[PDB]
DNA sequence: GGATTACACCCAAGACACCAGGCACGAGACAGAAAAAAACAACGAAAACGGCCACCACCCAAACACACCAAACACAAGAGCTAATTGAC
DNA sequence: GTCTGGCCATCTTTGTGTTTGGTGTGTTTGGGTGGTGGCCGTTTTCGTTGTTTTTTTCTGTCTCGTGCCTGGTGTCTTGGGTGTAATCC
C-alpha cells in the first residue's frame, strides 16, 4: 500500500531522485579514468544526471514489463538482463 | 496547443516542461514523431499496471 | 556582447497566436528552441541525401515537401504540407 | 563512489517506473548497468572535449554524446 | 562440523538449516527439528 | 536460401503497393532486397520471442510473446 | 489476610508474495495420402528508363539600406515548498 | 479515516517588457549554368502458356506440456492477552 502510495508520489513529480553530490562524486571518480584535471560544468552534470535517471525509469518500466509477463510482482536480475538483450544491449 | 489546453487542464497560465512532456506522450503522431527524447523535468505519465492493482 | 541568436520571440509570438491568456517558462522556451532546431536539422539532412541521391546542387520545395512526407505520419505531414502550399503559394502570387 | 548510489534511491527510481516488489540483486544489476552507462557517455563527452582542445567538459559535449547515442535531450542548449 | 547449512535437495518440502559433519568415511548432515531427516554421503561414492 | 516463397511474396508486394500509387513496376533485385530483409527481420522477432517463452519457463511461444517483444523493441 | 486492582509487553493471528510438486486435458508434432501451384523454360509486346542536346529562368554575388532582433535589467509577479483539509464516500 | 483537489503562509528568481542600437535581412541589378523539356534509343518488366513435381494441405493420433491448484516458507503489521506489579479494605 506504501509502495502504490509512493508510485502515485513519484509518476507526479519530476524531481531529481539521486542526490547531487554523489552522482558528481561518481561522475568525477569515472572520468578520472580517461584524463587527469578534467573540469565539469554544472550543466553537464545536470544534463547526465537528467538522462541516466530517464534511461534508468524506461528500463525499470521494461523490466516490470518482463516480470509481469513471466506473472511475478517482484523484478529481478534475469528479467533485466532479458530486457538489456531484448532492447539489444547486451 | 496542445501544452496550453494541458497547462489549463492542470489550470496553470504558464507553460512548464511538465506540459510539454504531457503533450508529447499524450499525442499519437507527436509522440511516435518525437519518440527518442528525453524531456528534462518531464516526468512520465501516471501509468499503473493492471496486475499490480491492489484487490 | 554575444549576440546568440533563438526562436524564442517567435515563439512567444506564435503561443499568443493560438493561446492568448498562457505564458511560458524558460526552461520550455529552451526546450521548444532545441525542439525547433532538432526538426531543422532532421528535415535539412534528408532533403541534402534526397538532392545528393538525385544527383542536384539545388535544395527546393520539391525536396522539402517530400522530406517532410518522409518524415511525419500520415495526418501530420498531410497538414503540414497543406501549410506549406497555402504558404509557397500565397507568397508567391505577390511580390 | 558507487556505493553513492543508496538503495532508497534505487527504490525510488523503481517507485517512478511503476515497480510494486523489488528483489535484492537489483540494486548491484542497476549499479553495473548505470556504471556501463555512464562510462560509455563520459567517454564520448571526452572524446569531444579533447577534439575541441578543451580541459572543461561543456554542456555541448554531453549534448552531441546523447545525440551520438540516439539519445536526445531538450533543454541544454540543442 | 559445519553448522547452520541448508542441504539441496530437501529432503522435506520445509526448509529447515541442519549441521554437516565429517566422519571415517564419508559426511553426513543432520537436521536439528527431526533426526529422520539425515543424509549421509559416502566419499567412495562422491565424484566431483 | 530463402525461405518464402518467391512468386507468392512477389504478389504480395505488388499487392501493398497496389494502395500508394497504381500500377508500379519492380526491379527484381528490389523484391530479392525486400525478401531477405524480411526473413532477417522476422527471424530477429522470432529470437526475441523464444527468449521470452523461455524466459516464461515454457518452449511453446504464443502471441503475447511477440507482443512483448515488440513492445519492448518500440514498435507499433 | 486476601482480595480488587494498576500496568508492560509477549504470542496468535491476518494479509502479502513466492518456489516447488502434481494432475489433467488439450493442442501441437509427426506421419501419410491428396490437391495445389510454384517454378522452370519458352516467346511476345512495349512502357519507361537512361542518354543527349538546347535553351532559359533561377540562384549566387556585389553593394547600399534600414528595420527587426539581440541582451540588460527594469518592473511586475508565477506558484513551489511548506502545513490542513471542502468534498463524496 | 481514504483520495483527489483548491488553497495557504512564505521563498525564490523568474517572466514580460522597454530600451539602445547594430547587424543581418531586404532591394537592386548582373551573370553563368543547372535544371526542365523534348526526342530517341533499347533493355527490362509484365504477360501468358505448357509440363513437372516439390510443396502445401487436410487429417488422424497420441503424448507432452501448459496451466491450474496445493503446502510451506519469510515478511510487516494488528490485535487479544497475561503476568508483572501493587494497595486498599
Amino acid at each position: 500500500t506504501v509502495a502504490l502510495r509512493e508510485i502515485r508520489r513519484y509518476q507526479k513529480s519530476t524531481e531529481l531522485l539521486i542526490r547531487k553530490l554523489p552522482f558528481q562524486r561518481l561522475v568525477r571518480e569515472i572520468a578520472q579514468d580517461f584524463k587527469t584535471d578534467l573540469r565539469f560544468q554544472s550543466a553537464a552534470i545536470g544534463a547526465l544526471q537528467e538522462a541516466s535517471e530517464a534511461y534508468l525509469v524506461g528500463l525499470f518500466e521494461d523490466t516490470n514489463l518482463c516480470a509481469i509477463h513471466a506473472k511475478r510482482v517482484t523484478i529481478m536480475p534475469k528479467d533485466i538482463q532479458l530486457a538489456r538483450r531484448i532492447r539489444g544491449e547486451r | 496547443e496542445l501544452a496550453g489546453n494541458a497547462a489549463r487542464d492542470n489550470k496553470k497560465t504558464r507553460i512548464i516542461p511538465r506540459h510539454l512532456q504531457l503533450a508529447i506522450r499524450n499525442d499519437e503522431e507527436l509522440n511516435k514523431l518525437l519518440g527518442r527524447v528525453t524531456i528534462a523535468q518531464g516526468g512520465v505519465l501516471p501509468n499503473i499496471q493492471a496486475v499490480l492493482l491492489p484487490k | 556582447r554575444s549576440r546568440k541568436e533563438s526562436y524564442s520571440i517567435y515563439v512567444y509570438k506564435v503561443l499568443k497566436q493560438v493561446h492568448p491568456d498562457t505564458g511560458i517558462s524558460s526552461k520550455a522556451m529552451g526546450i521548444m528552441n532545441s525542439f525547433v532546431n532538432d526538426i531543422f536539422e532532421r528535415i535539412a539532412g534528408e532533403a541534402s541525401r534526397l538532392a545528393h541521391y538525385n544527383k542536384r546542387s539545388t535544395i527546393t520545395s520539391r525536396e522539402i515537401q517530400t522530406a517532410v512526407r518522409l518524415l511525419l505520419p500520415g495526418e501530420l505531414a498531410k497538414h503540414a504540407v497543406s501549410e506549406g502550399t497555402k504558404a509557397v503559394t500565397k507568397y508567391t502570387s505577390a511580390k | 563512489n558507487i556505493q553513492g548510489i543508496t538503495k532508497p534511491a534505487i527504490r525510488r527510481l523503481a517507485r517512478r517506473g511503476g515497480v510494486k516488489r523489488i528483489s535484492g540483486l537489483i540494486y548491484e544489476e542497476t549499479r553495473g548497468v548505470l556504471k556501463v552507462f555512464l562510462e560509455n557517455v563520459i567517454r564520448d563527452a571526452v572524446t569531444y572535449t579533447e577534439h575541441a582542445k578543451r580541459k572543461t567538459v561543456t554542456a555541448m559535449d554531453v549534448v552531441y554524446a546523447l545525440k551520438r547515442q540516439g539519445r536526445t535531450l531538450y533543454g541544454f542548449g540543442g | 562440523k559445519l553448522e547452520n547449512v541448508f542441504v539441496r535437495p530437501a529432503p522435506d518440502s520445509k526448509r529447515v538449516t541442519g549441521t554437516l559433519f565429517i566422519h571415517q568415511n564419508g559426511i553426513r548432515y543432520q537436521s536439528p527439528v527431526r533426526s529422520d531427516h539425515r543424509v549421509d554421503i559416502l566419499f567412495s561414492n562422491i565424484k566431483h
